[PDB]
RNA sequence: UGACGCUCAGGUGCGAAAGCGUGGGGAGCAAACAGGAUUAGAUACCCUGGUAGUCCACGCCGUAAACGAUGUCGACUUGGAGGU
RNA sequence: CACCGGCUAACUCCGUGCCAGCAGCCGCGGUAAUACGGAGGGUGCAAGCGUUAAUCGGAAUUACUGGGCGUAAAGCGCACGCAGGCGGUUUGUUAAGUCAGAUGUGAAAUCCCCGGGCUCAACCUGGGAACUGCAUCUGAUACUGGCAAGCUUGAGUCUCGUAGAGG
RNA sequence: GUAGGUGGGGUAACGGCUCACCUAGGCGACGAUCCCUAGCUGGUCUGAGAGGAUGACCAGCCACACUGGAACUGAGACACGGUC
């Protein structure tokens, strides 16, 4: 581009968007359960990864991955959703904050207890 | 004694002229020197400028909504 | 000489029978008082990769004129996609390079200088620009020389 | 140490892309059950009408594992 | 068309140099005979001279030195795009000093060493290393 | 917001004497000092460029005795104040009170001096310090107050002071027990085997 | 003659073939289509026919791998062999 | 408190067997998993430590500094041409751009420097520097612009002739 | 009332501020008008710098006071804890 170019017309920056739209610049929002189910991952990698899709309180309706061995969440619990992408699950942006609001704690957890929301034993 | 000096570019008011005063401006970011034009409306109490004058103005008071320019004299006919 | 291992790559042919492995080794070698050379060396075998990388270095040194421990002025090098900048800095300024112009900068005995690898950072390249960069720096008595002035005149 | 699963035969009413069965299980329910690792990694290749095993969640009883063909 | 005779003069240099030419001549101008005054009295060409009247031309006499052109690089800063001026206290050193630009100041053409000592800015013509 | 750990596990990471013990008996027969702690550490492997940058910082923070916080705060001192980073840290470092103290011979180890410093048994200046990060400044006088002046640990540490190499930037009185910071220690008064701009390098990331 | 120049957003015009409108023309060729084959099928390739169209006038369309996949103008910088 | 496959400082055993699960990216898990879960050991931080959100950085990845366009994304199908940008050479003149000096202003705080005060520090504070700017006045006149007069090398006109599936 | 003029009125004060009459202007690709978003600044965060992002606290300026109008009193308001 030459000098007399940018005058006319300067550089543009490009406007990158969130990848966790949904938060709308909150680190966690509340959400209910409106389903509570199980997802096979993108073609490398093979299981049942537990997901449930989420009405949020800003009226987006999102999924959100629930990490750690074993949930008590069913349709109508209300829970807390942070921002995490699931690499191998088309669509999943958010986690769901275990050890708040009706989402308990990981049973019998020993290390990384925080991510889990475990108490020291 | 502030003035400024510039083109008449209409004449078509009752003693008034639009007067376009030519500045040459470094752009902030890219560094070239540009053209940029200051329009004025001044009064002219004779009606004596004409289009492509060029004319010295000096700052007055407010002489109607548009005019607080008036002016001094007539430095180039056209 | 002071010795540096900079990169070391496995490469592939494919045969008949299926793909032949083999390693590369990029090295720089380095008095720490101007010289410098960067070898490559090829083999079936890491240790032998190296081995090879450094009998090259230490046969291709070039020469730089140092400004005690650091640059004499602004250089750019450029290799293939490679471009690299380096400046003089003042003494505890310490190298600060990334990665492959370090290993160069640092056998060279350069203790203070500013550096940023544009472009391409392919540690084969990027090595060729530094010592571009080095080799086409100018001393004030060298530049005063072809200038027919003394170095008073210069500087 | 992990939660236990429910294994329950049925018969593979469809097959679907990428090794993904429509599969009716004794009890009537029709899941959409995918191969398990160990099948694919070994080839046991399923068809329409095969008699499966398939292990369910109680996560979700729309979905499960083939773990075996009879 | 031709619309900057100095970035020309310049590349003159530079081709010539690269080319192992003993001498380059062009259209001469009191402009160029001004910065090839400055080139010469800090020995980047060896010397110069105009010839003619009605269209006068410049011929310069290109230094080598141990076989490789002295003028290592030259470049158009200042040009009729994007005209550049500085003041005496940012007036560019080149190559930290191991260079020259030549500044058209108020007082003529010279160096920004020259520049700096006159204490003068100016509009920054060339960079010459 | 101290270290209250095992001592001789930081030494035989570092592979060198921190000094972390009074130096009465060899580190080498209270502890393995050559191989590094834990199941793995008979293994030596080889260490990347960043993990050695960071074994040379946390040798000095270690020596010292300084969480990484107050450390950083030390390099961005250091930064800022004319000359050479590198030198300016370990000044930094040498001028803080509990390091004064113990290179006078007042306390065994630094922690020793640290506890004094901390239980109001040093004067700056006449004026009761209990601060561990106090900056000693050149013609400073520290000195043991006179009910610490019986502690038997601070007799014992003047003796053990007396085998290590003196400061030749301080000048103590071991009948007095005070001494005054002369001036700041040179590059060349501290030991050689900080290589301090590899911290320089690390925080330069 | 005596700088009258270079480039050019917007603008204006030109712009293969197919196509469109109106009126002519229509040998050969030939989308569609009709029949004959081939084949597992053959909405094709192959065969025999064949309409639009291809041609002309006037108007419209404004696109192509509209390609040197290389914007226009000016200056400078070793050679060799050809064409016109 | 987090972490210990690589990036990235820190490795073993047992359990599990592409399951359960991990994951920022690359990836890990299909029986001897330093990557999952627990344990021992280790590393990093420490009254905090992680996670998430958000901004800049790294990103020369909108490139003024500081990028590209034959084939990677990118030359309008081609021309003419208004606005606009740019303008061969000489003299004089002007002093708009530009340069120099000075004056006024650019609140304090903040940032930075040298000090001072709270046991230290944060913090508070004295003085300075800085506020890269704007305006005015006085100068400079090489360059760019204006104006005036030129000049012929750019660009055109004329004379004669030539080739061509140009229309 | 749009732009200017003239005259009258109006204001603490200049002024289409308002009115009558006259003239037909005025603004706009140096982006008017329209739509969306937004209090501005000193600064703040980031950055080697140039930039980018930002404007919470502190300080300067502006605007608003349930919503929409309006004035009154007063040196000052079209008035957060005044009036209609
Ligand atoms: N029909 C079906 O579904 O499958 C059968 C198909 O695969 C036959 C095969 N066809 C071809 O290659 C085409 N090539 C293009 C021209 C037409 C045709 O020929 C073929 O082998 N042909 C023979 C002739 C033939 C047709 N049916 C039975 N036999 C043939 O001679 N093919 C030539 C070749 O393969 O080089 C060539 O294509 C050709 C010459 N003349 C003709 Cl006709 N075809
Ligand atoms: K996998
Ligand atoms: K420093
Ligand atoms: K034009
Ligand atoms: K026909
Ligand atoms: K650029
Ligand atoms: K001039
Ligand atoms: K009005
Ligand atoms: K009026
Ligand atoms: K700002
Ligand atoms: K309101
Ligand atoms: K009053
Ligand atoms: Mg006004
Ligand atoms: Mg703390
Ligand atoms: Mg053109
Ligand atoms: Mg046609
Ligand atoms: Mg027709
Ligand atoms: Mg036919
Ligand atoms: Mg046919
Ligand atoms: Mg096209
Ligand atoms: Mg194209
Ligand atoms: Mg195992
Ligand atoms: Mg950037
Ligand atoms: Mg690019
Ligand atoms: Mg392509
Ligand atoms: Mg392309
Ligand atoms: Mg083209
Ligand atoms: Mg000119
Ligand atoms: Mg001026
Ligand atoms: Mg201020
Ligand atoms: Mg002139
Ligand atoms: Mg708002
Ligand atoms: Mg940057
Ligand atoms: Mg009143
Ligand atoms: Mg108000
Ligand atoms: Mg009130
Ligand atoms: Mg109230």
């Amino acid at each position: 581009a030459t000098v007399n170019q940018l005058v006319r017309k300067p550089r543009a920056r490009k406007v990158a968007k969130s990848n966790v739209p949904a938060l709308e610049a909150c680190p966690q929002k509340r959400g209910v359960c409106t389903r509570v189910y199980t997802t096979t991952p993108k073609k490398p990698n093979s299981a049942l990864r537990k997901v449930c899709r989420v009405r949020l309180t800003n009226g987006f309706e999102v999924t959100s991955y629930i990490g750690g061995e074993g949930h008590n969440l069913q349709e109508h619990s209300v829970i807390l959703i942070r921002g995490g992408r699931v690499k191998d699950l088309p669509g999943v942006r958010y986690h769901t904050v275990r050890g708040a609001l009706d989402c308990s704690g990981v049973k019998d957890r020993k290390q990384a207890r925080s991510k889990y929301g475990v108490k020291r034993p | 004694i502030r003035t400024l000096q510039g083109r008449v570019v209409s004449d078509k008011m009752e003693k008034s002229i639009v007067v376009a005063i030519e500045r040459f401006v470094k752009h902030p970011i890219y560094g070239k020197f540009i053209k940029r034009t200051t329009k004025l409306h001044v009064h002219d109490e004779n009606n004596e400028c004409g289009i492509g004058d060029v004319v010295e103005i000096r700052e007055c008071r407010p002489l109607s909504k548009t005019k607080s320019w008036t002016l001094v004299r007539v430095v180039e006919k056209a | 000489l002071q010795e540096k291992l900079i990169a070391v790559n496995r490469v592939s042919k494919t045969v008949k029978g299926g793909r032949i492995f083999s390693f590369t080794a990029l090295t720089v070698v380095g008095d720490g008082n101007g010289r410098v050379g960067f070898g490559y060396g090829k083999a079936r075998e890491v240790p032998a990769a190296i081995q090879k990388a450094m009998e090259k270095a230490r046969r291709n040194m070039i020469n730089v004129a140092l400004n005690n421990g650091t640059l004499q002025h602004p250089v750019k090098g450029v290799h293939t996609g490679s471009r690299v900048f380096m400046q003089p800095a003042s003494e505890g300024t310490g190298i600060i390079a990334g990665g492959a112009m370090r290993a160069v900068l640092e056998v060279a005995g350069v203790h203070n200088v500013l550096a940023k690898a544009y472009g391409s950072t392919n540690p084969i390249n990027v090595v060729r620009a530094t010592i571009d960069g080095l080799e086409n720096m100018n001393s004030p008595e060298m530049v005063a020389a072809k200038r027919g002035k003394s170095v008073e005149e210069i500087l | 140490a992990k939660e236990d699963n429910i294994e329950m035969q049925g018969t593979v009413l469809e097959t679907l892309p990428n090794t993904m069965f429509r599969v009716e299980l004794e009890n009537g329910h029709v899941v959409t059950a995918h191969i398990s690792g160990k099948m694919r990694k070994n080839y046991i290749r399923i068809l329409t009408g095969d008699k499966v095993t398939v292990e369910l969640t109680p996560y979700d009883l729309s979905k499960g594992r083939i773990v075996f063909r009879s | 068309s031709m619309q900057d005779p100095i970035a020309d003069m310049l590349t003159r240099i530079r081709n010539g140099q690269a080319a192992n030419k003993a001498a380059v001549t062009m259209p001469s101008s009191k402009l160029k005979v001004a910065i090839a005054n400055v080139l010469k009295e800090e020995g980047f060409i060896e010397d110069f001279k105009v010839e003619g009247d009605t269209k006068p031309e410049l011929e310069l006499t290109l230094k080598y030195f141990q076989g490789k052109a002295v003028v290592e690089s030259i470049q158009r800063v200042s040009r009729p795009g994007l005209r550049i001026y500085k003041r005496k206290d940012e007036l560019p050193k080149v190559m930290a000093g191991l260079g020259i630009a030549v500044v058209s100041t108020s007082k003529g053409v010279m160096t920004d060493r020259a520049a700096r000592q006159a204490g003068l800015g100016g509009e920054i013509i060339c960079y010459v290393a | 917001a101290r270290y209250l750990g095992p001592k001789l596990k930081l030494s035989r990471r570092e592979g060198t004497d921190l000094f972390l013990k009074s130096g009465v008996r060899a580190i080498d027969t209270k502890c393995k000092i050559e191989q590094a702690p834990g199941q793995h550490g008979a293994r030596k492997p080889r260490l990347s460029d960043y993990g050695v940058q960071l074994r040379e910082k946390q040798k000095v923070r270690r020596i010292y005795g300084v969480l990484e916080r107050q450390f950083r705060n030390y390099y961005k001192e250091a930064a800022r104040l004319k000359g050479n980073t590198g030198e300016n840290l370990l000044a930094l470092l040498e001028g803080r009170l509990d390091n004064v103290v113990y290179r006078m011979g007042f306390g065994a180890t630094r922690a020793e001096a640290r506890q004094l410093v901390s239980h109001k048994a040093i004067m700056v200046n006449g004026r009761v310090v209990n601060i561990a990060s106090y900056q000693v400044s050149p013609n400073d006088v520290v000195s043991i107050r006179e009910k610490a002046k019986k502690q038997s640990r601070v007799k014992a540490a003047l003796e053990l002071a007396e085998q290590r190499e003196k400061p030749t930037w301080l000048e103590v009185d071991a009948g007095k027990m005070e001494g005054t910071f002369k001036r700041k220690p040179e590059r060349s008064d501290l030991s050689a085997d900080i290589n301090e701009h590899l911290i320089v390098e690390l925080y330069s990331k």
